[PDB]
């Protein structure tokens, strides 16, 4: 749907506040947090998968947060 | 005066090469310009009148399905056809259903089934485009004169309202007694509407990007359509559910007003009721005050005293405003306004309201001045009758420098390469700086096309880690700088 | 007798387990079935009647475009719309033209232009799918009765006509004086019409494949359509040109009848004028001759004389037909027909016409028999009145072996796994042979699915080369024989 | 001004040695020539008249068979002869059928059969050829004068129509007040019609190759033929089917109009209703402006005011067009048009419309000029009354460089060695370059004779792989260059 | 036949688009894609036949695409 | 177009000859031979290209005939 694709990043931002600039800016972080809280099993599975696939102590956390972010 | 009540306010103290200065006026902010021997001015882009809008595409947000018909076909006998399929108003879809002796046919298998429903859009949204030559940027210019309620008066009737139009870029503004000023702005370059679309929906308007507007998954028709019956991509609002592969039921989705509202997070809201009123964007242009003259320079220093009407109030940027009323004889005169220290060795602060005068006897005059940090004394009258007003301005020079650096960084993040023209007086240094920042911003837009602020912070942290891990010289520091500016653009967004 | 005039003629000499023998009757071919103590018959599949055909898809071969409408739109102002776009009968296309002040526009650039034209199909070809259950195979059964004109008589009135239908797999054929025979055919297995379409176009019909017929790049409508105005994929018969990027002209292509004809180089031509008459394919049936009795078996040997009415004529397979008329009394009798060598040690040749008899007086009867290679003596009469006809039949044993091997290979290439059941009397050997051949044919059809004969030859040569280059055992000779089979299938096609 | 509306527009900016310049005028494109002291001109090859067409070969697309006769011959008796064999109108074909006693013959075998049918072509197409001297290239020359209706006016009535004829190569064009110009072409060099054929079919004409037209597998007759009864290669429109080897029936194929339209995927359509109107191709030839003079160069600079009639509009190449009307007195004058930077120090943008003048009062004047990238101030009036209009042109210097490089590469890929003469001012460098390009194009046409664009891409990537795999010096870089030019030629097709 | 051997690559191409310029350009590519998706068995057979005949990792794919494109 | 995709190899071939069995069998062969005779430069170019790309004395002729037949 249209709601899936947001208007952020288009470069048309100015000094004036945008539409739904207060709650729409942090809504992704909040939805990811509540999704992780509702699904802790998938979170731990992605964590151990990133831990066993990274093996660099930096790519582990990167792949972990990517797997928890790309999953709505 | 009008610029004092504004939270986001800028101060320009540069004129050279012909008494010209490049300033960028924004809708939410205002610019307070001043010179050495010329009167200060306050420029505020209050309105942008977009005229002659041409609808390019109209998306449907809520429709209704009527004349719902359907028919199935025997397996291994092709697809079923309907007389409504030849009409693009009827959205249809073919699928397969379990067909056997119980359904009326002879063969047992997957028989074709079609269902057509008339797509009648009850409410929709309209997308228009305006040519950059049809813009009309309304800019108010309020000279610092010192009326009774001139400070923070956003109603008007204090300055001049100039309508910058690309049809006549060069234009003059005639003030009351301050002479004339020159300001050509060319709204074409600032906030170009060639890649932007004014989107109107339920009396709410937004300034969306053109590419983002053309790729909206909604039933749309071209702006040249006048009947409004034929729609394109009607399958986004109309779905076909086939439970257990028995029958295909067509149904329209709900109204997309909320989905669009949550889809317009990065879009700036405007007003479109009778005319296209843009209240966002920027306008960078050159201002010439060579013909601008000081109002009241021929008046001598009066000997009468003054009385404080309103107490000294410090603005958000460090400037103070004092409302004083003249009591002596000979009201038209130049107020002996100055700011000194305790020992009064010489003047330490600067005066914002250049050449403050009293226009009429028994009329409160507002004087704005920027005192130095720490303790200061504001002298208003001559030695017989003199107002000894103390003021303690908090902060320091390092704090003011950090605040100015943060303001400049925010301006460069909002305007991009346009902010490098703010307060520019020419020269090769600012020119090569603007060129380098323009190339860097082009590369940034090519890399960060439509990423979110969270993804922006993520890529910034990634680039910072890569720079801290890259051990090569003349290549890691650039990566750390890119990561820092990406983190700044992430934390300073929306 | 009817099978004698046929070139591609087969001879079955096997009955076991109840005189049942599996034969495969082809439209262009005919099968001569003979036994030891049972009369010989000639089965020819002369026609296939397909009733109640269901229209699958109608394509358009020649069309016309009327109401040619075109409307352009200014650049950066969306797409142009037309009231004819909502009607799918009007084929429409959007493109970009050069728009400027000379075209009535204000901007110079690529402006959208829509071109629509009502697509009226002048002539259409129809696609009909027939269920394998509504077939009707017409089979003629000619018994070797030795009539005056039974040899090669394709006009009929000499044999019995059987309408093999899937509704009645079991059926009985009653002959004149030979009794009744059983013919259990399997029309559903051989030449299945579930993936075949009877494509009709201008009084010319073809037996096309369904998968090849569905993906034909031509404007089509489903068989359920009765209006004929809506066509799917109209762009295959309609082109849009944009000369010099000034205007868009829509043009209808010519009649695709010639393109269809040159696209049907593998489809078999059939007759569809009043009824669907398939004259191609095969029909495999088991034949049972338990109730079939020899006509005139109870007749004794007539001691009269015979006269040669028609000279001995050798057929393409080596069987000779001789027309002899009985002169003596007692017309119902058994003709003492034998074929011996020059020294007359014993009967060296065989008789195609089993038990040749004389029906009525002064009636020339035909006798077919396969003499051995070389010189031989045909004995027609009894010792007092005897016709010792000398006949030299060309060929050899290895020659006939090669001919019958090539005939069997061609039959296996044409019928696939159905030719292995031709003349099969049962058993584990022929069963496992047919199973292995069916598996190999499935693998071959999966590999060689739609390739031409030249590509078949090329792939066979490549496979043979790879097999000759294969150094490992148990894998080279298999690849070589696969390549030889592919070469044979390529040289033996159409 | 007529060249402004064209998207594919070229700009020639060179004259030397008598002001001669070689330009290639195309039908889809247009050429804009300009000098430093001579007025700019716009050349558009709008039409090519081909007179005196001689029919070379008429092909048949849809025929009809009548008087279908057949005759079967007994085996071992030769081929059956008919009276229609000598008649060249009747198409015949010999085959073998099964002959025996059932067909009226004495022997059994493969008997010869002939089937003749009168070939009557109902619908056909005609190929014509025209001598290269019978061409008449219509070239419109619209000088930049400033008429409000001259910008992109394809209707004409504003320029000069020149009929370039190979008999009269050197021709003169007399403009209104700009003087005379010389054009020498002799079209015998380019577009060799000795190897091209105008193929007309159902009022649709194409320009095809002679070798491809003469190799069409269709029943044809020479152009000198009048009766039209004799057709060569009739078997390409008739099929002789021999079902079951019983009888040979001949059937005429359908209309090959659709198959022909399919066979013309690379041919260019033209107009042939009353005269052969070629609207495709090119004409490279020389233009001499030595006799040409600037209209109104002796006029002074008028001091009056100007008003904007039409806003500034940018073309696809970047040249802007401004329509402004003069207000003051003294109508015959010279418009002080200039394009300066933000500082207004020196002219940067060049004027496409050189020497803009005001012809009559109350008449809008069009002025075309190429502004620099970024912001540019267009100054139209004198210091007191001046139209200082700012315009922002997008792009960069490297952007325009890549754009013009791609334009030149496309022109080369389209014109062969002819594009090297575009804007050629003479000299040894361009001469040897054109010679090398002609040799390379000859080798290319020898190698890439008639391959498609897909085959072009395939051969290009193969040559690129071979060049990357080659390790020898001076052989890898040339192979990579051949591969990449083949890739570009395959990409830019149609 | 007449429809075969189109008038492509004959060198008479000009700035103006030719007859059947939009659908005729990708016509062969689209028909080959359709023929491949309709008969994938021959595609995999030709791939296996070319993998054992290339022996250079480049002639394999070349012979494969040539075999899948040569068949009408 | 439709004429580009023939009805060959579909497996419906029986004892009776199909439509265009006399001229359709050698139609592609004769059209390729005539295209070779009309364009010998491309044939020799493909020949030398396959000779330089094969380096095995067998796949050269195979690639040559494949490139010659694949071009309609
Ligand atoms: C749908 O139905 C209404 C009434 O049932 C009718 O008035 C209308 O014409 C119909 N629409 C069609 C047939 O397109
Ligand atoms: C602002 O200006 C208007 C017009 O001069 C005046 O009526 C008003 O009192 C002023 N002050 C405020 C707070 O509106
Ligand atoms: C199309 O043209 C015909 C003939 O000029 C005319 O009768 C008809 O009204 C037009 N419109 C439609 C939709 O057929
Ligand atoms: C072309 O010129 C004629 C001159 O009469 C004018 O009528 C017409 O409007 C012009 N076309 C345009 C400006 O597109
Ligand atoms: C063809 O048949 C018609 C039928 O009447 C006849 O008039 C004509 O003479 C015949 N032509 C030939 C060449 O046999
Ligand atoms: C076939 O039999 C019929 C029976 O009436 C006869 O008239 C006809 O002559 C026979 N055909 C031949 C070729 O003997």
């Amino acid at each position: 749907s249209v709601a899936l694709v947001p208007h952020v990043g288009m470069g048309l931002e100015t000094r004036t506040e945008t539409w739904m600039s207060s709650e729409g800016a942090w809504k992704h972080v909040q939805r990811i947090e509540t999704w992780i809280l509702r699904h802790p099993g998938f979170t731990m599975m992605a964590a151990i998968l990133a831990y066993t696939i990274g093996t660099t102590h930096f790519q582990r956390a990167l792949i972990f947060i990517l797997l928890t972010a790309v999953t709505p | 005066m009008r610029c004092i009540g504004m939270s986001n306010r800028d101060f320009v103290e540069g004129v050279s090469g012909g008494s010209w200065v490049d300033i960028v006026l924004e809708h939410g902010s205002c610019v307070t310009t001043m010179a050495k021997n010329k009167p200060t001015l306050d420029f505020e882009l209050i309105k942008t009148e977009a005229k002659q809008p041409a609808t390019l595409r109209k998306y449907c947000i809520e429709a209704k399905l009527t004349n719902t018909t359907t028919e199935s076909r025997c397996p291994t006998q092709g697809e079923p056809s309907l007389n409504e399929e030849q009409d693009k108003r009827f959205v249809c879809k073919h699928s397969m259903v379990d067909r056997g002796w119980g359904n009326g046919c002879g063969l047992f298998g997957k028989g074709g089934i079609v269902t057509c429903a008339m797509f009648r859009c009850k409410k929709n949204m309209e997308g228009k485009v305006v040519q950059p030559e049809n813009l009309e940027y309304t800019i108010v210019i309020t000279p610092h004169s010192g009326e009774e309620h001139a400070v923070g008066n956003d109603t008007g009737k204090h300055g001049k309202e100039i309508k910058i139009t690309p049809q006549s870029s060069i234009t003059e503004a005639e003030l009351t007694g301050y002479g004339t000023v020159t300001m050509e702005c060319s709204p074409r370059t600032g906030l170009d509407f060639n890649e932007m679309v004014l989107l109107q929906m339920e009396n709410k308007a937004w300034l969306v990007h053109r590419q983002w507007f053309l790729d909206l998954p909604l039933p749309w028709l071209p702006g040249a359509d006048t009947q409004g019956s034929n729609w394109i991509q009607k399958e986004t609002l109309v779905t076909f559910k086939n439970p257990h592969a028995k029958k295909q039921d067509v149904v329209v989705l709900g109204s997309q007003e909320g989905a669009m509202h949550t889809a317009l997070t990065g879009a700036t809201e405007i007003q479109m009721s009778s005319g296209n009123l843009l209240f966002t964007g920027h306008l960078k242009c050159r201002l010439r005050m060579d013909k601008l003259q000081l109002k009241g320079m021929s008046y001598s220093m009066c000997t009468g005293k003054f009385k404080v009407v309103k107490e000294i109030a410090e603005t958000q940027h460090g400037t103070i405003v004092i409302r004083v009323q003249y009591e002596g004889d000979g009201s038209p005169c130049k107020i002996p306004f100055e700011i000194m220290d305790l020992e009064k060795r010489h003047v330490l602060g600067r005066l914002i309201t250049v050449n403050p005068i009293v226009t009429e006897k028994d009329s409160p005059v507002n004087i704005e001045a920027e005192p130095p940090f720490g303790d200061s004394y504001i002298i208003i009258g001559v030695e017989p009758g003199q107002l000894k007003l103390n003021w303690f301005k908090k902060g320091s020079s390092i704090g003011q420098m950090f605040e100015t650096t943060m303001r400049g960084a925010k301006r460069m993040a909002i305007l991009g390469d346009t902010a490098w023209d703010f307060g520019s007086l020419g020269g090769v240094f600012t020119s090569i700086g603007k060129a380098l920042h323009q190339v860097f911003g082009a590369i940034y837009g090519a890399a960060f096309s439509g990423v979110s602020w969270t993804m922006k912070i993520l890529i910034g942290v990634i680039i910072t880690w890569i720079g801290m891990n890259s051990r090569s010289t003349s290549l890691s520091v650039t990566l750390v700088l890119v990561g820092i500016v990406t983190l700044y653009l992430g934390v300073m967004v929306q």
